[PDB]
RNA sequence: GUUUCUCUUCAGAUCGCAUAAAUCUUUCGCCUUUUACUAAAGAUUUCCGUGGAGAGGAACACCAAUUUUUUGAGCCUUGCCUUGGCAAGGCU
């Protein structure tokens, strides 16, 4: 079906680094490892920013893709050929 | 295909952080398309910190906003 | 649609015929460009026939080497064609003729 | 989607639904209004203002409120016969 | 638009799923002599045909039920911020 463009460019992003900020305001810092076509993503390994100023590490993370509303994909994807 | 791939959760001991800044701890197992999880073992974790126990809930899919794992994979 | 149809038995055998034979489509030849017993003189023919044809193979084969080794490209030489030439003069005129009729104004002519 | 498409490649400005203001090099959409918007600034609002900067932005299509344009974009017949050369000109007889 | 005929230009190509002859330089051989030869090499040309491109003529012609788009909205109180608003927190 038409999956279009950005989400192609998402399973593209796994694997490495990607930052990910969530409704509330949480912000996480993490490894991917797979993402799904409604983007509910896993993450691995994560550095995270709570909504008032704190850190704190995680073991792994998955997170409801309707609760997103930022990633960060890492930068040398901008030559990838879905592009 | 349509379902969460959470399989590989299953069984182990998860957190959960749910709307409207509510937190519960689980041992995992049940998914459904829509990812509404049934949860064993499950404390509720009140703001002051004073921990209540409950048996096996159902939650809402959209009531979710993180799923994390309190002993791994 | 079926798994098989009468053509089909004898489709797939084309496919390990000689080499006019296994295509679709082709160009067309010269008749003095075909060799039609090429392919006998080729293959060592078994031994019990007479000495006098053996050795009459072995000899085919020596002119066929030869050729093939001593082949040269062409050297792309620029295109003139003869009778072009003359028929585009008022001396020559043109007309469809039996071929035995030419040939004995040929043999009249040469005479 | 027409409209749209006459956007694409340019500097876009985008507003989200929580007030927050993205500026971004726009090359991705989708049937949800999903966005990739590339070499992206954050910024927000004498009232203080500010400007942060993000990388390969995501948009998750629910946030979205409006989008617009402000930048330009991050970007015979043959030789003939004829000859000239010196020549006389040579005047006839009579 | 398909065929045809003619001309120009380039050919790298099994220009050819085929295969001729000639000249010269050498190594040979029958050999009075010379062609005509022999049979190997090399440099060469001639001839039978060919392809690509271009010019011109002629002849016939669809869904509002959690995962996005038919909304958990909206309302207050504290601190700072000159103000504006920001950081939130609490509600229904």
């Amino acid at each position: 079906m038409s999956i279009g463009v950005p989400i192609k460019v998402l399973h593209e992003a796994e694997g490495h680094i990607v930052t990910c900020e969530t409704n509330t305001g949480e912000v996480y810092r993490g490894k991917l490892i797979e993402a799904e076509d409604n983007m509910n993503c896993q993450m691995s390994n994560i550095t995270v920013t709570y909504r008032d100023g704190r850190v704190a590490q995680l073991e792994q993370v998955y997170i409801r893709g309707s609760k997103i509303r930022f990633l960060i994909l890492p930068d040398m994807l901008k030559n990838a050929p879905m592009l | 295909a349509h379902p969460p791939e959470l399989k590989k959760f299953m069984d182990k001991k998860l957190s959960l952080k749910l709307n409207g800044g509510r937190h519960v701890q689980g041992i995992l197992r049940g998914f459904d398309p829509f990812m509404n999880l049934v949860i064993d073992e499950c404390v509720e974790m009140a703001t002051s910190g004073q921990q209540n126990n409950i048996g096996m809930v159902v939650i809402r899919g959209n009531s979710i906003i993180m799923l994390e794992a309190l002993e791994r994979v | 649609t079926p798994l098989y149809t009468d053509n089909t038995a004898n489709g797939i055998a084309l496919l390990w015929a000689p080499r006019p034979f296994n295509l679709r489509s082709g160009r067309t030849r010269r008749a003095l460009d075909i060799p039609l017993v090429k392919n006998w003189y080729r293959e060592h023919c078994p031994a019990g026939q007479p000495v006098k044809v053996r050795v009459s193979y072995q000899k085919l084969l020596k002119y066929y080497v030869l050729n093939a080794l001593k082949h040269r490209p062409p050297k792309a030489q620029k295109k003139r064609y003869l009778f072009r030439s003359f028929k585009a003069t008022k001396f020559f005129q043109s007309t469809k003729l039996d071929w035995v009729e030419v040939g004995l104004q040929v043999c009249r002519q040469g005479y | 989607s027409s409209k749209m498409l006459q956007h694409i490649d340019y500097r876009m400005r985008c507003i989200l639904q929580d007030g927050r203001i993205f500026i971004g090099t726009f090359k991705a959409f989708d049937k949800h209004m999903n966005l990739i918007l590339c070499d992206c600034d954050e910024f927000r609002k004498a009232e203080r203002e500010e400007k942060r900067v993000l990388g390969l932005v995501l948009l998750r299509g629910e946030n979205l409120v409006s989008m617009t344009v402000e930048g330009p974009p991050p970007k015979g017949a043959a030789g003939g016969p004829g000859i000239g050369r010196a020549a006389g000109r040579g005047i006839p007889a009579g």
